[PDB]
């Protein structure tokens, strides 16, 4: 089953981007739908063999084959439909691998799209959109960098010494100066998840324009 | 239809986009 | 009683500013305390006769008289204390008028200090800090301006026609095109007060760095 | 001690400060 290998992608609140690759284009549209165009070259020009349109929740997949014959020319935007409609769990295996391409893209975009920026007395924290276990960067004013992933934890020092850690396994053992930074960065993390939760809940009820991205505080 | 699973997408076109997203918190700077 | 004429001022979250006037300096410090320096000129130079330091909540007033004799020279910053301490309700009448000077300043600063900026599909709304009945500007993307005070309501049109209204007394009667804008601006207002309320409540519990100013959404 | 109740403070020094506060929402612009 497809659900056993990935979760449906979520493109809500992500800025539009049309990213070209050698055999394909993957796109986050204005509608927040995620589009993947399959691209083949013939006669020294590039065409579009099939299109996978995914809804903003990755539940609905629309698929069409534009026809020349046999295809449509590459453009600044995706071809108009002229069609098969699936739900995530009824998507046939031949398309899974492609969906994972779009899925894997969104996931990466999400991990770089700030969701909550928060300014403390010592640092500008940034909770990213790749929930759950979203990336979390703490850019201290004094120059120190910290970055948290679901797995590992990278630290940089003013000096620029760059290094990384496992799941807090190595946590206790560190320069207690560093102990000071990580505590404060974890304080920020608790704060940001709380803010995420309440704002999310109010957004759930409100139903109009998004409450993220969000910058909070100053200095 | 050779497969796309290969495709590498994170290029400098993207890095810029990524740049753009962080630009906004770049306000008190 | 002083409380019968004004409320204690609140300088929380307001950016520092040292504003000179002809007979005085009024200042919002880094500590968020609000300082008023009384200034007199002698011998072609300016001095400082007395200083009124007010806590960030306007409850505590510290008062001193720096001595030359008879005074201290004007500076880039307020004179250091060398003193009388009052609580708002025990402040003697001779100082009320001065406190109202600082009070009236803060109030004006508050009315221009954004608290929540919120981006909709049609406008960037801005709830200001002058609570309650805080000023509320709606800057539509298409050019239209709207501004709400506790009393009156100013509208500008793309054309730049500038005009104002009483307490919605005149509300119903307007170009229904204008009816469209005001409804959406009032939608934003409901949203911003709700966000203010929940974020405020979480801030009340959290107790660390401020949750305002705050920018919310995009486009 | 002549009184200060008179004093007018909103000058162009202030307008600038006011300018500054709104600058941050000036981000998608």
């Amino acid at each position: 089953t497809l659900r056993s290998i990935t979760s449906p992608l979520v493109a809500h609140r992500l800025k539009p981007i049309r990213q070209k690759t050698k055999k394909a284009v993957v796109s986050i549209l204005d509608s927040e739908e995620v589009c993947v165009e399959l691209v083949k070259e013939y006669a020294s020009q590039e065409y579009v063999k099939e299109v996978l349109q995914i809804s903003s929740d990755g539940n609905t997949i629309t698929i069409y084959y534009p026809n020349g014959g046999r295809g449509f020319p590459l453009a600044d935007r995706p071809p108009s439909p002229t069609i098969s409609r699936y739900s995530f769990d009824n998507l046939p295996e031949k398309y899974w691998r492609k969906y994972q391409y779009a899925s894997r893209f969104v996931q990466l975009v999400r991990s770089k799209s700030p969701k909550i920026t928060y300014f403390t007395r010592y640092a500008k924290c940034i909770l990213m959109e790749n929930s759950p276990g979203a990336d979390f960067e703490v850019w201290f004013y004094d120059g120190v960098k910290i970055h948290k992933t679901e797995d590992f934890i990278q630290v940089i020092e003013k000096t620029g010494k760059s290094y990384t850690l496992k799941s807090e396994s190595e946590v206790n053992s560190l320069k207690e100066e560093i102990k000071m930074y990580m505590d404060h960065a974890n304080e920020g993390h608790r704060i940001c998840l709380a803010l995420e939760s309440i704002i999310s809940e109010e957004e759930r009820k409100t139903r109009s324009a998004p409450f993220f991205p969000i910058i909070i505080g100053r200095k | 239809d050779d497969d796309i699973d290969d495709e590498m997408f994170y290029d400098d076109h993207l890095e810029a986009y990524f740049e753009q997203l962080a630009i906004p918190g770049m306000i008190y700077e």
